């Protein structure tokens, strides 16, 4: 699949600085003319925010701070007058290849130191290996029978992104070929719901797990998301948090 | 690998499908008083259009099953309007101009798409289009001249949805990554909906059946006039899958000279000398735009 790499890691500014990131593809994202780039800000403990879609497309409410830029396998994206605000991770994504990849994310810091959906996760804490789970993601305000997507994501610690599977409102569901035999995404239309279905999560699975809202346009989208649920898998057992 | 098929298929399915269409519509029927001319563009378009859509759904069932079409349905009903509009303009103009004439027009497919880029969004081009355009006027003009007739309007109209098509068709592949086989599957989907309520709403219908009725040999013809169509599209895709777009190009341009070339001489018109020349300017006007991509 495709190999998203952000060069900068850790990125120091100033206030008032023009800061450049930079993430490079594995293969060429150019598809006819189109660049299938994606871009999204997590603050810490947050669901990521979706910034841009291809090269320099803002998103409608996005500050006009923010710019992409570049085509085929580099790409960059622009903040001119950084604020507070920006200060967060950002993430690359590409929407090429039916596996959906995010790039490993740069995080800035400072020297001297009804009109929308609610989507809310549920599902066991800690888990014991080789026991099948499920989470749930119920819908409020909004009907998952109506055109938008709904994918399940999920960010291992470390903050690394893993896409893990999708639902249409058609029914249509996609899944990410490494996942395919392990997970299944399902969806009960009566209590406006979805569920997803993992067989024998091992400790590698330990990860917070996001339901997104997301609309198709030059690439995948994950415009809503929730608040997110975190699933610990191990053969001992936690408490007092 | 060699790859003489593909090529050959698209030359010997497109070859044979222009010929079965001059064949349906200029063909001669009946004698004296009972030249009954084939009016029946409706009936012809859908059947072509529903031969294409089970193919189409066929290549689909067979290859990228598991691709996922983006592309909102609404999309599809927008470009199939001016996709079935420009058919039946295009054939019911052989029904006034002969089978060149029609198919030069469909020649000019870059002037409506490069008017409108150039002086409707107001984008320069280089210089290679701005003369490709000129080149191909006055080979078309020198060929036309030996109110104004129904099939050079026609014509016109076919023009306009052609390129009506194809920026729609540009701008859905673009923001939705809409695949070819899918594509073609939805628009012929819906240009064969729109078409059968339109002709069993108008009647001809019925009276395609009469005609039928009179002539039984024309059903054989409209078929296979179907098939090819629908042949000459399947083996495009498959010079894709065989090699990258970089053969698509260059078969694509090879058969809009190839195409016109076999109906100008192959035919065996009765065309004038006079005549033959500005399809000799045209053609050194056609090609010349794909000599700089
Ligand atoms: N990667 C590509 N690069 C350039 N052109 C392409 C590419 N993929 C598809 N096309 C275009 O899509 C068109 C599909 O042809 P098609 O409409 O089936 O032929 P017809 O118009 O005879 O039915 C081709 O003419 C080809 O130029």
């Amino acid at each position: 699949d495709i190999v998203m790499t952000q060069s900068p890691a850790s990125l120091t500014v100033s206030l008032g600085q023009s800061v450049t990131i930079s993430c490079r593809a594995s293969e060429n994202v150019e598809y006819y003319g189109t660049s299938l780039m994606q871009w999204y800000q997590q603050k810490p403990g947050q669901p990521p925010k979706f910034l841009i879609y291809g090269a320099s497309n803002i998103e409608s409410g996005v500050p006009a701070r923010f710019s992409g830029s570049g085509s085929g396998t580099d790409f960059s994206l622009n903040i001119h007058p950084v604020e507070e605000d920006d200060i967060a991770m950002y993430f690359c994504q590409q929407s090429r290849k039916v596996p959906y990849t995010f790039g490993s994310g740069t995080k800035l810091e400072i020297k001297g130191s009804s009109g929308e959906v609610q989507l809310q996760e549920s599902g066991p804490g800690l888990v014991k290996p080789s026991q099948s789970l499920s989470l749930t993601c119920s819908v409020t305000g909004y009907s998952i029978t109506s055109d938008y997507y709904w994918n399940w994501i999920r960010q291992f610690p470390g903050n690394k992104l893993e896409w893990m599977a999708y639902i249409r409102y058609d029914g249509t569901s996609d899944y990410n070929p490494s996942l395919k035999n392990r997970i299944s995404i399902t969806r009960d239309t009566s209590k406006n719901q979805f569920f997803l279905k993992l067989n024998s999560v091992a400790t590698e699975d330990t990860a917070t797990y996001y339901c997104a809202r997301a609309y198709y346009y030059d690439g995948i989208n994950f415009d809503y998301w929730g608040q997110g649920t975190t699933l610990t898998v191990s053969s001992e057992n936690l408490y007092f948090q | 690998l060699r790859l003489p098929l593909c090529f050959l298929g698209v030359f010997v399915c497109y070859f044979y499908y222009g010929i079965l269409q001059a064949k349906i519509t200029r063909g001669k029927y009946g004698e004296g008083a009972k030249q009954e001319t084939f009016t029946f563009a409706l009936t012809l378009v859908f059947i072509q259009c529903v031969i294409n859509a089970v193919f189409a759904k066929i290549l689909i069932q067979f290859f990228d099953t598991a691709r996922v079409d983006h592309t909102r349905s609404w999309l599809y009903a927008a470009c199939s309007i001016s996709y079935l509009g420009a058919m039946v303009s295009s054939n019911s103009a052989l029904q006034f101009v002969n089978y060149p004439t029609q198919v030069l027009g469909k020649s000019c497919k870059p002037i409506p798409v490069m008017l409108l880029g150039v002086t409707l969004l107001k984008k320069k081009y280089p210089l290679a289009k701005y003369l490709c355009v000129l080149l191909i006027v006055a080979g078309v003009a020198l060929f036309m001249y030996k109110t104004v007739g129904y099939g050079e309007l026609l014509l016109l109209l076919s023009l306009t949805l052609d390129g009506l098509t194809g920026v729609s068709q540009d701008h859905m592949r673009a923001h939705y990554q809409t695949g070819s086989n899918h594509m073609m599957l939805n628009i012929n989907l819906w240009s064969t909906l729109l078409l059968g309520m339109g002709i069993l709403f108008t009647g001809e219908l019925w009276e395609f059946l009469s005609f039928a009725e009179r002539y039984p040999a024309i059903i054989y013809n409209i078929l296979l006039f179907g098939l090819t169509s629908a042949l000459g599209q399947s083996f495009i895709f498959m010079t894709v899958v065989y090699f990258g777009p970089l053969t698509c190009s260059i078969i694509t341009t090879t058969r809009k000279f190839f195409t016109i070339l076999a109906s100008v001489i192959l035919f065996a018109n009765p065309i004038s000398p006079m005549q033959w020349v500005g399809t000799v300017l045209v053609f050194l006007g056609l090609g010349l735009d794909a000599k700089f991509g």
